[PDB]
């Protein structure tokens, strides 16, 4: 019928793909060459059940003074994909640390799935051997799933940005934990 | 750099501007860039431009848009946002629309400008957040709202993005929920907002067949003519109220049907979808009267549709059924007045008090000067603790209760039409003037006590205030005077002291009639008809579906055949009107 | 009131009542009364209630009226 | 120009203010002029438009309070003795400069002065009636009496208020001689007392109307009426 | 009264701009400072160039006649 805009915001720790993971949902097709810093300004049309949803997708950097612009892009969220590397094992570690308690500060009370990323690095030998050296292994599955749970997370699934592999479920789960207006107030004043 | 970009840009001379898209491409720069954009709201070159005009026209506009179609960044160029709190949202097309540039619009518009952005701002929200201007946050209803009617004819006729009319903002309103916030009483805005309204109803039929505009509600669930009714908005809801349109395909649209004439005399139908009781839609007339808060309240009940809607169901309750309520209070006053007093008949009333009591207090409860039978409720409880105890100071509280009682049963008076304005002004006398005078004068009373005592020179004082009321009276004597001190002062002061309280409340009689009734005496016409109206309602909300679905009023019509081909059948209430004027 | 005191035992309250509302008649029912102390407060509250409400009405008759 | 003040120290909107010329006033305070050169002589700007709302600033240069030279406010209300005084308040810039005031203070800051008051009343009620901790507050009532004469002084109808300042002090002097007239003083300023709470009564919206009725009834009707009444009392008493 | 009832609102007015007057008047330069009311705004560049600087109190109106 008509177009319902829901805002969806990403926040993770730099090179994780979360400016590719949104690119290849725009457009679908892989930028071999050149990736800017941050996708901005940009509203997909998707429908999962009847109902067609206009989703306004913003994205987080902070690897120079947009640090101290990302705050302002959290009012009015709707939505939240927390993002990590599935082939870096030192982003899950940090999300508890530094990104949940940002996120709660200054929007509390929205959906959150946490996601991982590019998983076809966790078995690519090149990583393998890099993280080996230093007696470490690929973020595993297990660890994901105990991580969605302990910090609430509405969902957990993972992505490849290079092979376009579970983006439109990722997305589709993504707008449709937006579309739940939550549950009324808690403890809420007389 | 960026304050000569912007100094070029207020000025309009495209000539400076030479060199630009070389001076970019060299640096790969963006215009959407931060270092070009104004740190405090993120304002970028084009708002510049475009606040800034000739006579309403500015050169820059074309270059600015060439080169950012040539950099590649023109999404981003004419969707970016303003961050700041107080401008939150603005987009150049928002602007455009302001200035009432039509071609700098169409142009926006073909260059693929977001033409359903969102405007959050705090300095978008309505009076009581603390915003200054009101209009929905998106550009169709920003058009519609500042009476450009081009503007939204393009808008929705555009080739390359249409506007869809019936999209809602965060609070969910749509265009014509904006419509009726930004109206106001006065004629030429009623006017210019009934005609927009208008037009933007039938575009939107035209445009939707199956879908009806007004049916769609927003977040907090109102309908365009039910806001119109809470908010006080008198003209448009008239308008809504009263509208006729002469149009074949449209004519399911408008309410008030005509259904024959004889001559001097016509008889022409009205809409009560949305505006009867026992309909489990809110009613229009229910929050007209529940929840108004409005200050032209009274006018609203003066439409044709409204005001002989209570009459007719005044002949049904009104009229006939205001006895029957009356006198169960009656019959509960008898029943208490037993109290006092064949000992089992005798001992099966006593039960039949205490349970009429609480069957007052069970009703008072689902119902929430309703304080007061509140408070009549409460006390009725403590006295079958008491009684089971066998406590002697039961009876004080059955005292208070009872008197509460017999002062309840001018309530009743207030519904009959005969008593309804005295029995109302009775009590604004006791709210207004009445309970101030009473709680100045107790404080003033209690320190002239304390001033007598002095002179005389808690028992002593006990002695002193109960003497002294009988002074009041004058039955007792002045026993006081005989054990002072200094009568000789008091003397004096005891009747200036007298003087001075029947004074103060001898002004408050001058003071009610003219400063509390003064305004009361010109409108207990129009209070005397919502006290009435609030009553009637009160009687129909207490009967079940069933019993209220016996009375619905109005003739069920079929209007006329509909698309699908089943006429439509609204719940119509005929309204009988001659004029000998025009034929 | 006559509860307070705990038909002739009315017919004495109402006529020396009437001597009160005069002021000519002495307070004799207070006297026999059980429960004084709630009635007094009573008393002087019926008295203004009669009287206010009458009060009222002549600034009902002038304009109302 | 404007700025140039006479020998008694009036600019021509503070004298326009105060012998009630309206009409000239309301042009001074509201006066545009479209001519850049002598944009600054002008008092009342317009700072910016969204459509139908406008916001145009003013100038209160002379025109509000803590300041150093005499506000037009404050001498329109103190010394104006004019007839069309309640007029000159409805003009734009003076009517809603009031409300504005009436946030910071007037609603949220009454409560104090009428408290103050009532505090006082109690003090001074305990006069009638732990020695030591009693007899503390029997100095605090002369003490209470004697900070409402130093700030009914610092002031200058206060003139019944100073009424009740000047019946404070005899007190004392008595108190100390042990003289059994002191009652006779306490007993008029109590009830004075007990009366000047109608003042502060009139400060608040609800019972500004009445309090101020009662006050005229009583100056101009009531009092001459007993004026009367006392003598033709008097003289009925001879016959 | 017939005079009062007519002026009392204008009256009400006045005795409640002088109670809010002497409320002010008690205060020391610095309480009054505090709260001065307006905003500070530079209206422009002056003669001098340093711009004028008035304590200015902005006043809302909106107005649907003209544009
Ligand atoms: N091979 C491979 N590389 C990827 C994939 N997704 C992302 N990358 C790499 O990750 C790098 C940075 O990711 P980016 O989009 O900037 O993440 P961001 O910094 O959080 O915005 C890019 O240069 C990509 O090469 C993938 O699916 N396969
Ligand atoms: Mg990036």
């Amino acid at each position: 019928m008509a177009a319902i805009r829901k805002k969806l915001v990403i926040v993770g720790d730099g090179a994780c793909g979360k400016t590719c993971l949104l690119i290849v949902f725009s457009k679908d097709q892989f930028p071999e060459v050149y990736v800017p810093t941050v996708f901005e300004n940009y509203v997909a049309d998707i429908e999962v059940d009847g109902k067609q949803v206009e989703l306004a997708l913003w994205d987080t950097a902070g690897q120079e003074d947009y640090d101290r612009l990302r705050p302002l892009s959290y009012p009015d969220t709707d939505v939240i994909l927390m993002c990590f590397s599935i082939d870096s094992p030192d982003s899950l570690e940090n999300i508890p640390e530094k990104w949940t308690p940002e996120v709660k500060h200054f929007c509390p009370n929205v959906p959150i799935i946490l996601v991982g990323n590019k998983k076809d690095l966790r078995n690519d030998e090149h990583t393998r051997r890099e993280l080996a050296k230093m007696k470490q292994e690929p973020v595993k599955p297990e660890e994901g799933r105990d991580m969605a749970n302990r910090i609430g997370a509405f969902g957990y699934m993972e992505c490849s940005a290079k092979t376009k592999d579970g983006v439109r479920e990722v997305f589709e789960m993504a707008t449709r934990a937006a579309l739940q207006a939550r549950r009324g107030k808690k403890k809420s004043g007389c | 750099n960026r304050p000569i970009l912007f100094d070029i840009v207020s000025r309009g001379s495209t000539a400076d501007l030479d060199g630009l898209l070389p001076f970019l491409l060299t640096h790969k720069k963006r215009l959407t860039d931060e270092e070009f954009r104004e740190p405090s709201t993120g304002k970028t070159c084009l708002p510049k431009a475009l606040l800034n005009l000739s006579n309403g026209r500015n050169d820059t506009i074309p270059v600015l848009l060439d080169i950012a179609e040539r950099t590649g960044n023109m999404r981003e160029f004419i969707n970016s946002p303003f961050r700041d709190i107080y401008y939150r949202g603005q987009t150049a097309l928002h602007i455009a629309i302001e200035r009432r540039c039509k071609h700098y619009v169409e142009l926006l518009v073909a260059q693929g400008a977001d033409v359903h952005a969102q405007a959050r701002g705090r300095f978008f929200q309505p009076k009581d957040e603390g915003g200054y201007f009101y209009f929905g946050e998106l550009p169709l209803s920003l058009a519609a709202c500042t009476n450009q009617p081009h503007i939204v004819n393009y808008l929705t006729e555009n080739p390359h993005k249409k506007a869809d009319m019936r999209r809602q903002d965060s609070r969910g309103n749509t265009v014509l929920h904006a419509l009726v916030a930004i109206a106001d009483n006065t004629r030429e805005n009623t006017k210019f907002v009934t005609k927009m309204y208008d037009l933007l109803l039938l575009k939107c039929a035209r445009l939707f067949p199956d879908s009806n505009l007004e049916a769609v509600l927003n977040n907090d669930g109102l309908s365009p003519l039910m806001m119109a009714a809470k908010t006080g908005k008198i003209g448009i809801f008239q308008h809504i109220i009263r509208r006729e349109v002469t149009d074949e395909d449209t004519r399911h649209l408008s309410r008030k049907f005509k259904d024959w004439a004889y001559g001097p005399v016509y008889s022409s139908l009205y809409d009560l979808s949305s505006l009867d009781t026992c309909g489990e839609e809110a009613s229009v007339l229910e929050i007209l009267v529940y929840n108004s808060k409005i200050e032209n309240r009274h006018e609203m009940l003066a439409v044709e549709p409204i005001n002989e809607l209570l009459r007719d169901k005044w002949r049904k309750f009104g009229a006939v059924s205001f006895y029957i309520n009356v006198v169960s209070y009656l019959c509960a006053m008898v029943i208490f007045t037993l109290t006092a007093y064949v000992d089992y008949l005798r001992l099966a009333g006593e039960v039949i008090t205490l349970f009429t009591g609480v069957l007052f207090f069970f009703t008072n409860i689902k119902d929430l000067f309703q304080l007061l039978y509140f408070i009549y409720s409460v006390l009725v409880i403590v006295s079958a603790a008491l009684y089971l105890a066998g406590i002697e100071a039961y009876l004080a509280v059955m005292v208070f209760a009872l008197v509460l009682g017999w002062m309840n049963a001018l309530y009743f008076t207030r519904g009959l039409k005969l008593t309804g304005t005295y029995s109302i002004m009775i009590q604004k006398i006791l709210f207004k003037d009445l309970f101030r005078f009473l709680l100045v004068y107790l404080l003033f009373m209690i320190g002239y006590a304390s001033a007598l005592v002095s002179l005389l020179n808690s028992e002593t004082f006990s002695t002193f205030l109960l003497d002294l009321f009988k002074l009041t009276i004058g039955m007792g004597d002045l026993e006081m005077l005989s054990s002072t001190k200094y009568p000789v002062v008091f003397i004096i002061l005891l009747v200036t002291y007298i003087i001075l309280t029947f004074v103060l409340l001898l002004n408050m009689l001058i003071a009610l009639m003219g400063e509390t009734v003064g305004q009361v005496s010109k409108e207990s016409k129009h209070i005397w008809k919502l006290q009435w109206a609030t009553t009637i309602l009160d009687i129909e909300r207490s009967f079940p579906v069933f019993l209220r679905k016996a009375f619905r009023s109005g003739e069920m019509v079929t209007v006329g055949k509909s698309s699908d081909g089943t006429p439509d059948r609204r719940w119509c209430f005929r309204v009988d009107e001659v004029n000998w004027s025009h034929w």
